[PDB]
């Protein structure tokens, strides 16, 4: 019995699950700012669900057998290629930027699904609302075409409008030189090619667009790297927040039902990420589209539907 | 198994399978009996037998 | 035409005077096409639902078939009864109105002068 | 890039991997059997046996019967002074003209 | 909306339609139209955007004006006969008023302007309900009063409906507006034979409702409302686009498909009445509908349009919900032509 | 007819249930088997027709057409499997399904005892044909070709539907036998004139009549090879067969209603033969030559003589075989050089000798060289036209002269001269291509031994 009208009619309400700590928390910050530690201890000690940041193969992880698929069939973009040749002619910069935004949309849907179905809160590392920081940073460095930020705005406007913002927006504040030294510390050669202008643009987008605009619909919690290691203090300030801003207080079971209906339907979540706006960086030609779709269909367990794939160990096809 | 999430159609719905088979057998039996009595009713109305 | 016909009781799919006609045979070509329509519906159901179209859910395809045949048999009875009623009324009306349907005086082609049109 | 599209691939030569290619299939065995079934069922059966069947079809248009009937009629008409053929296709006794 | 409240509003729409179809009294028929409109307005505004609000407002204005004209026709009929029974109208101007009111409710050509805008402004489910269920009540009233309609007025409106549905749909890239103009043309086809044989009207209505249900359910399955969005569907679920192509060919009336049956039967019944010019005009005009159906088929199934990179995400996901009776609707809309003599069951 | 129809229907389950690599083998084997069975329909009677059931019948007009259709299916399959080698299994099965559906519709079209059933079956042939052209054609021009073919045919056909139902309402029957035996003379009035036009124009546009033919170059050129084969070989003949059937209710109105059509076809055969002299596309030249032979068929049907009908029947059969052969021959070169331009690949006789021989045979048959059945049909029609009016010999002689000129011109430009220097990919002819030409040409010449099998019911 998937959550539907018949389930909600009888006895399925979400307010009876919602609690004081039934909040969605997004941790944020520049690259190598250490969001991982803050988010993971926040989840572990506040008793929430952690979601590691949405990568290229997040979708591959939430479907099938949970293992990453070939970049050709999923993603069709690289982060090392972006760090090596960010201004390449492939359009790989915005192809990657759109793919990981779609992955973030999927993850936000998945996290709201868990919250609205179990009542447990979640913590995320970045989200749809802080994905634009990288898009603007790439634009200032002259990577994306101006056409390719209008399309991003279109997709974000028509998709992110449907969902509730985080309760708490925790931000870790690290200066550009320290981030640079951490990148030079971990030794990733592709990360080693990140210019200070890119990181500065990211920090500027954070400080001047992201953090102020969360401040009117969520409670924003800023810590620099010194106060971000004390997760006890961070969660103490999390527990002291009133959370009387934004649309979350004025939510009843009628709206939570519609949100659960949208959020459980993954094809409706991703509907507008494939609007017919033909940009060279993301448009796929018909021959390549058909070929790659056939190679995807050839994957084990991917042809018919879950439970109907005998080639992967599925029984009773003729009685299903 | 193979899938991470449990597929909704991973095992047969035994109640639905039994209902489908039973309702089909009843439909066939009812149709056959109706045709038999209908031929009988036609034959006796028309005086054929 | 047939709406205000006398004796025509409402919401009655087969009236009792239909039991005087022969019921359609079980291997009736139209009934078999009804079953074929049900089978195609089952195949298309497998296709849309993303199941193996031929071998998935034999109970479901089977039910498609038997329900289609079940409806088709009664549809055939009603259709045949309507046509029987049509012929019944037509013959009754020709009988009651002999002046409107005269006995045409038959003539042979040896006394009938048909015009010849040459092809040349 | 104007879009992500595969480049136009080069045509495959069936002879390159199969010098003995008959042109039916890339797999030599099914290519051979495609050639065999094509030639057998086309030439050996439909052409030869079909042409023989049409050649020995029983009397078409009943032409032999018509010739025999004409021979009998010509013999009777000539032996009795009757015209070989009358202009009137039908007897003018079973025709009633109008006036 | 609350699922119980939405179910209740749907049931009230159907119960208004049923009140229209089961009443012998003109006041109760008017009541049924009123109830149908009252329950229908919220289902149009289910999504609640300014487009939905404007669609609901235009729908309300046209339907209320038609209802008032219908009541005036009833009152004139009563004034001259004292009769409330739905039967032949005893007054000619009351009959004209009633015919215009019913055509405006149906959306025939001189009163067709609301159909494309309202269909575009509402969701696909609302449009499915609008273009299938809302045709039943006015058409049933028309079939009941068909013996007193002015054939010239009705045939004029039907021919105009066919022409305008053909021409208007030629310019559309929006699937909802294409559906609306196809609906206008099919309503014209229904109402042309209404003076001669109401059984043909019922047959054509059933076939059209089957095709429209199949097409709207395919669109909902595809989540596509523009021709370019539908052009991506091949790269996700090509079965849907091939089924949609055969359904569009059926809508064009191409033999041997089910959509050819109503046209063929209506042409036959019209020629039985010394009507030859009008059926020829109607069949020739329907080639426009077939033209933009074929344009949709070209963009959807017979050719492959460019896809997007984000489509690879959708490949790993199935539909949460499944359209009910869609395989049956598809088979019925395409494959039922050998069963044509069963139309006498509608007698 | 069920012993023919049901095996053809069984091709679909067999095609869809066979292995991915047995598709062509299975379809070819069993379509050849069905063609063998269809030959028994050539056992005809002198006077009556083969009236099997209430719904299907066969006579000397439709039996050769049925044999031609059942024969064309396997040749189609051999022609297709090359360019569709890279396609998916499901899509190959869909292409085969379209071909089988087309054959089944054509088989029932040529045997339908009732005029409206004939109409539906003849209209049904549009759907798989349009699907083939628009889905599996090669160029962007296939879409416009599909639209032209569809809407030309439908603008022709819908008035025919109206006329047929009017005839059924006034006469009481559309049964072919009843229509013949209860034939009424057609009076001279505007009503009857437009009834004649409605009964004739669909078959006119199908043949096609010169002036209504602009869909044919598009459709026969843009279509994949099997589509071109059927369009030239069997689909054009639907107009001639239907015209022969329906002219039995149009007399004596046909005496003067045919004058514009007789003039159009007699001059347009000249016009389209001249167009062939200047066509730069090989497939377009082959498509344009069909218009002239079909114009001859139009004249033969419009003058309504036993000799004209015999010639029209023989000419339809011979043109089907020859035009399909020519399309296949052009397609073999297209699959090598990936272009339809005729002067692209010259001097091919010194690279493909036996294919050059096949080209010479095809050109000779298009020439109507005696005693081929092409020549038999053309000569019978010419004699009937000469009786109709002696002045017809000027135009028909001009047409056969121009036909010789363009046929031999195509032969000379493609096969003779010096080979093109930079074209180094003319691989040797496959056994499949040579067998395709042989199976086109051998039954054509064997028919010369028994010409009455294609001379129609007026023999
Ligand atoms: C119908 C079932 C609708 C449903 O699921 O209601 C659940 C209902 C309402 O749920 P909701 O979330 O408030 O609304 C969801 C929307 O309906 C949207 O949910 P969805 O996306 O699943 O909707 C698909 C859509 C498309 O429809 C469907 O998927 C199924 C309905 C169409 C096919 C079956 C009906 C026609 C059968 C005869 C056809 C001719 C023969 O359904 C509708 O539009 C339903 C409209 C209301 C029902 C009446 C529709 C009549 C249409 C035909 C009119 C003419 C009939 C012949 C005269 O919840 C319940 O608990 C009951
Ligand atoms: C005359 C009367 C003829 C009919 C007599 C009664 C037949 C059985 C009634 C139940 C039934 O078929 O419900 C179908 C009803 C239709 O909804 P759906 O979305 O089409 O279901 C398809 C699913 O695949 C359904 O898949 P599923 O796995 O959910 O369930 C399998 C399903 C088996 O579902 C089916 O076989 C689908 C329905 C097939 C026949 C539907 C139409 C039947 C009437 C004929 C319509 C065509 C007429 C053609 C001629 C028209 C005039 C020319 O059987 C059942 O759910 C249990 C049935 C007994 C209760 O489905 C269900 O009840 C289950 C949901
Ligand atoms: C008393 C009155 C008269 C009564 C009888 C009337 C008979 C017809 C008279 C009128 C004929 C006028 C035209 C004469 C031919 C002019 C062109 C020419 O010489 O072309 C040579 C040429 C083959 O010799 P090639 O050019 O040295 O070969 C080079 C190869 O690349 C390489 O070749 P290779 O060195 O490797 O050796 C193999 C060669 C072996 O063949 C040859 O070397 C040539 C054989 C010529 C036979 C006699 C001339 C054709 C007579 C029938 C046509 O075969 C092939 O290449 C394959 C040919 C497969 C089909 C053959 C034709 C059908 C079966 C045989 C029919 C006889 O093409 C033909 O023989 C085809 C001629 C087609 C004419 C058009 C159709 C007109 C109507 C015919 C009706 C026939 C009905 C009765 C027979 C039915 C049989 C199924
Ligand atoms: C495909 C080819 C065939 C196309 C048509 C297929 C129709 C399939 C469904 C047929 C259902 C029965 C048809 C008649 C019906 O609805 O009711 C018959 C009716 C049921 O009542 P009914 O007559 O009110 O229902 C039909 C509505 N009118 C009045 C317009 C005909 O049978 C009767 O005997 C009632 C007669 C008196 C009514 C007062
Ligand atoms: C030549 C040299 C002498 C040969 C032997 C002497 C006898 C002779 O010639 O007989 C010839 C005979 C007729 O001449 P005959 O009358 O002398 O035959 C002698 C036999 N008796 C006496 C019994 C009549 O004809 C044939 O054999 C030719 C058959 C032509 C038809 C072949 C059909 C094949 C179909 C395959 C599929 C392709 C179909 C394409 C479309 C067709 C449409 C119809
Ligand atoms: C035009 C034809 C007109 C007459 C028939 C009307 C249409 C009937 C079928 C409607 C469409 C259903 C299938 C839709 C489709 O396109 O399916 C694609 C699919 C391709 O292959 P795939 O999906 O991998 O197959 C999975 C396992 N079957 O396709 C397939 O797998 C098969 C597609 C054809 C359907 C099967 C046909 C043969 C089945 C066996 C014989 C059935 C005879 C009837 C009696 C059955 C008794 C059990
Ligand atoms: C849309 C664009 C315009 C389409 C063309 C115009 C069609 C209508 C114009 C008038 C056609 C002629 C006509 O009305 O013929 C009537 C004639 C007689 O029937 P009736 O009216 O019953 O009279 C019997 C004697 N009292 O009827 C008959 O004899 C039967 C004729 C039935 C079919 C008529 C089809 C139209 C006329 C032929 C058009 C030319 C052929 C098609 C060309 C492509 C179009
Ligand atoms: C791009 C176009 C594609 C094709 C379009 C469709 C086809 C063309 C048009 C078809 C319709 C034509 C209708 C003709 C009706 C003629 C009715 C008539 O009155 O016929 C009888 C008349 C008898 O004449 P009479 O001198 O009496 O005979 C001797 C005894 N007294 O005899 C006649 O009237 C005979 C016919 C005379 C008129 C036509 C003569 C042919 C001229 C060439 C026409 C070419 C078609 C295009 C014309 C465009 C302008
Ligand atoms: N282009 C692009 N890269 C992104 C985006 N989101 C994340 N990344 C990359 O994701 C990679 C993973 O490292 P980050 O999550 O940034 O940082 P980290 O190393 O985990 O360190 P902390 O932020 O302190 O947790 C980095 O190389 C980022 O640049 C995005 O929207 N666009
Ligand atoms: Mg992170």
């Amino acid at each position: 019995l998937q959550y539907g009208p018949l389930a909600f009619v009888l006895g399925e309400r979400t307010t009876r699950k919602l609690t004081e700590t039934s909040k969605v928390i997004t941790v944020d910050g520049n690259i190598c700012s250490g969001k991982g530690r803050l988010a993971r201890e926040i989840a572990e000690k506040l008793g929430l669900r952690h979601f590691p940041e949405a990568g290229i193969h997040y979708a591959d992880s939430t479907t099938g057998d949970g293992k990453p698929l070939d970049v050709q069939l999923s993603g069709n973009c690289s982060l090392e290629k972006f760090y090596d040749d960010p201004k390449s002619n492939d359009g790989n910069s915005y192809r990657l930027q759109s793919w990981l935004y779609a992955s973030r949309l999927l993850q936000y849907a998945d996290a709201l699904e868990h919250l609205l179905s179990t009542g447990q809160g979640v913590v995320l590392e970045r989200s749809i609302y802080s994905d634009f920081v990288f898009l603007e940073a790439m634009y200032r460095q002259g990577f994306i075409r101006k056409q390719c930020v209008e399309h991003y705005n279109e997709v974000k406007k028509v998709t992110a409008c449907e969902y509730l913002p985080p309760h708490v927006v925790v931000y870790v504040d690290v200066p550009v030189p320290e981030i640079q030294s951490r990148i030079q510390k971990k030794g990733n050669p592709h990360e080693m090619k990140i210019t200070a202008a890119y990181l500065q643009d990211i920090e500027n987008a954070y400080k001047k667009t992201f953090l102020p605009e969360m401040s009117e619909k969520c409670e924003v919690l800023q810590y620099s790297a010194r106060e971000a290691e004390d997760a006890e203090k961070v969660v103490e300030d999390i527990e002291y927040l009133k959370c009387d801003k934004g649309p979350w207080p004025d939510q009843d079971d009628r709206t939570f039902h519609r949100l659960r209906m949208l959020v459980q339907n993954k094809l409706e979540v991703l509907n507008y990420t494939t609007i017919p706006v033909y940009l060279p960086e993301i448009t796929i030609g018909a021959h390549q589209s058909d070929r790659v779709f056939q190679k995807f269909t050839e994957l084990p367990g991917r042809k018919y539907s879950p439970g109907y794939n005998e080639d992967v160990g599925d029984k009773w096809i003729w009685l299903k | 198994k193979f899938y991470i999430r449990e597929p909704p159609h991973g095992s047969p719905d035994w109640l639905k399978v039994g209902l489908t088979l039973g309702t089909s057998v009843f439909l066939w039996i009812y149709l056959i009996k109706q045709h038999k009595e209908d031929v009988l009713e036609y034959k006796r109305r028309n005086g054929l037998e | 035409m047939m709406s205000g016909r006398p004796g025509r009781v409402p919401l009655q799919f087969l009236p009792n005077e239909a039991r005087s006609l022969p019921p359609p045979k079980l291997t009736d070509p139209r009934l078999v096409y009804m079953g074929f329509l049900g089978y195609c519906s089952g195949l298309i159901d497998n296709a849309i639902r993303r199941r193996p179209v031929v071998s998935a859910g034999l109970h479901r395809q089977l039910l498609y078939v038997t329900s289609f045949v079940f409806f088709g048999y009664y549809l055939l009875k009603r259709q045949d009864y309507m046509y029987a009623l049509r012929d019944h009324d037509m013959f009754a009306y020709v009988k009651s109105h002999p002046e409107d349907f005269p006995e045409k005086d038959k003539k042979t082609y040896g006394e009938i002068l048909e015009e010849f049109h040459p092809v040349r | 890039i104007r879009l992500q599209e595969d480049p136009d691939p080069e045509d495959e030569n069936l002879y390159e991997k199969n010098p003995d290619s008959h042109g039916y299939d890339k797999d030599p065995i099914v290519d051979l059997w495609n050639m065999r079934v094509v030639f057998f069922f086309g030439f050996s059966i439909v052409l030869v046996l079909g042409s023989t069947f049409v050649a020995y079809l029983p009397d078409y248009r009943m032409q032999e019967w018509a010739r025999r009937e004409a021979e009998r009629l010509v013999k009777y008409r000539e032996a009795n002074g009757l015209p070989l053929m009358e202009s009137n296709c039908f007897d003018p006794n079973k025709i009633q003209l109008p006036e | 909306m609350n699922p119980i409240i939405y179910t209740t509003l749907i049931m009230t729409v159907m119960s208004g339609t049923m009140l229209v179809m089961i009443s012998s009294h003109w006041l109760l028929i008017w009541i049924g139209f009123e109830m149908n409109l009252l329950a229908m307005i919220p289902v149009l505004m289910k999504n609640f955007n300014p487009r939905a609000t404007e669609a609901a407002t235009k729908y309300f204005l046209t339907q209320a004006t038609a209802s008032m004209m219908l009541m005036m026709a009833i009152i004139i009929n009563l004034l001259y006969s004292g009769q409330w029974t739905i039967t032949k109208m005893f007054n000619p101007v009351a009959m004209t008023m009633m015919t215009m009111a019913l055509a405006m409710k149906l959306g025939l050509s001189p009163f067709h302007f609301w159909v494309p805008e309202v269909t575009q402004g509402i969701s696909l489910q609302a449009g499915l309900l609008l273009l299938t269920w809302q045709k039943l009540a006015p058409l049933s009233v028309l079939c009941q009063i068909s013996q007193s309609i002015n054939p010239n007025l009705m045939l004029t409106m039907a021919m105009l409906s066919i022409l305008i549905g053909g021409w208007g749909g030629l310019n559309q890239t929006q699937l909802r507006k294409i559906m609306a103009y196809s609906s206008i043309a099919h309503m014209g086809w229904m109402t042309a034979v209404l003076p001669y044989n109401t059984t043909m009207t019922i047959l054509n209505l059933l076939i059209y409702i089957t095709m429209t249900l199949a097409m709207f359910m395919l669109l909902i399955h595809s989540s596509a409302t523009t021709t370019l969005s539908l052009s991506h569907t091949w790269n996700k679920m090509p079965v849907i686009t091939s089924l949609m192509m055969v359904t569009l060919l059926s809508m064009g009336g191409l033999p041997p498909l089910s959509g050819f049956m109503p046209k063929w039967m209506i042409i036959q019944e019209m020629t039985k009445n010394e009507s030859i010019i009008m059926p020829t005009l109607m069949a020739m005009t329907a080639l426009l509908n077939l033209y933009f159906y074929m344009r949709l088929a070209y963009s959807s199934s017979l050719t492959m349009f460019p896809s997007t990179n984000n489509m690879k995400m959708k490949w790993q996901f199935e539909h949460t919900k499944q359209m009910k009776l869609l395989p049956t609707m598809i088979v019925l809309s395409t494959l039922v032509l050998p069963m044509t003599p069963a139309l006498s069951s509608l007698n | 007819m069920l012993k023919i129809i049901i095996p053809t229907t069984m091709l679909l389950p067999m095609t869809w249930m066979s292995k991915h690599n047995m598709i062509w083998i299975n379809a070819t084997v069993h379509s050849l088997l069905i063609s063998l069975i269809s030959l028994s329909l050539l056992n005809q009677l002198g006077e009556n027709s083969l009236n099997f059931s209430l719904t299907f019948f066969s006579d000397s007009l439709s039996a050769p057409l049925l044999v031609l259709t059942t024969w064309l299916l396997p040749l189609m399959l051999m022609a297709s499997q090359s360019h569709l080698s890279k396609e998916t299994t499901t899509r190959k099965k869909l292409y085969i399904t379209m071909l089988i559906l087309l054959q089944l519709f054509l088989i029932m079209t040529f045997t339908a005892t009732e005029l409206i059933l004939f109409y539906i079956l003849f209209e049904a042939t549009l759907v798989p044909t349009l699907i083939i052209i628009t889905r599996w054609g090669n160029q962007t021009e296939r879409l416009n070709a599909g639209l032209y073919f569809l809407f030309y045919t439908l603008a022709g056909s819908l008035p025919l539907l109206v006329a047929l139902v009017y005839i059924q309402n006034t006469t009481g029957s559309l049964n072919f036998l009843i229509i013949h035996y209860w034939s009424h003379p057609l009076s001279n009035s505007w009503s009857n004139i437009f009834m004649w036009l409605a009964c004739i124009m669909a078959f006119m546009v199908k043949m096609p009549l010169y002036g209504l033919h602009l869909w044919l170059p598009k459709a026969h050129v843009e279509a994949p090879i099997a589509g071109s084969m059927v369009l030239a070989a069997v689909l054009l003949k639907l107009g001639g067969y239907g015209m022969m059937r329906i002219t039995t209710i149009l007399n004596p109105l046909t005496n003067y209603m045919a004058y514009p059509f007789l003039m159009l076809s007699m001059w347009g055969m000249i016009m389209t033969s001249s167009i062939c002299l200047r066509q730069t596309d090989l497939k377009s030249l082959i498509a344009y030559s069909s218009v002239s032979h079909m114009a001859l068929v139009i004249v033969a049907i419009m003058i309504q003589t036993p000799w004209s009908f015999m010639g029209a029947t023989a000419l339809m059969i011979a043109h089907g075989l020859t035009s399909s052969m020519l399309f296949c021959l052009a397609n073999t070169n297209y699959e090598r050089v990936h272009s339809r331009t005729m002067i692209l690949a010259r001097g091919l006789q010194t690279l493909l000798p036996l294919m050059a021989t096949w080209w010479l045979m095809a050109s000779l048959t298009n020439l109507a060289l005696p005693p081929s059945i092409n020549l038999i049909g053309e000569l019978f029609i010419i004699t009937a036209s000469f009786s109709w009016s002696n002045i017809t010999i000027i135009l028909m002689g001009m047409n056969m002269m121009i036909t010789a000129l363009y046929s031999l011109y195509m032969l000379i430009t493609t096969q003779r001269g010096k080979y093109t220097h930079h074209i180094n990919n003319i691989k040797a002819s496959f056994t499949r291509e040579n067998a395709l030409m042989a199976l086109h040409i051998l039954p054509l010449l064997l028919l010369t031994l028994n010409p009455k099998m294609i001379l129609g019911p007026l023999y």
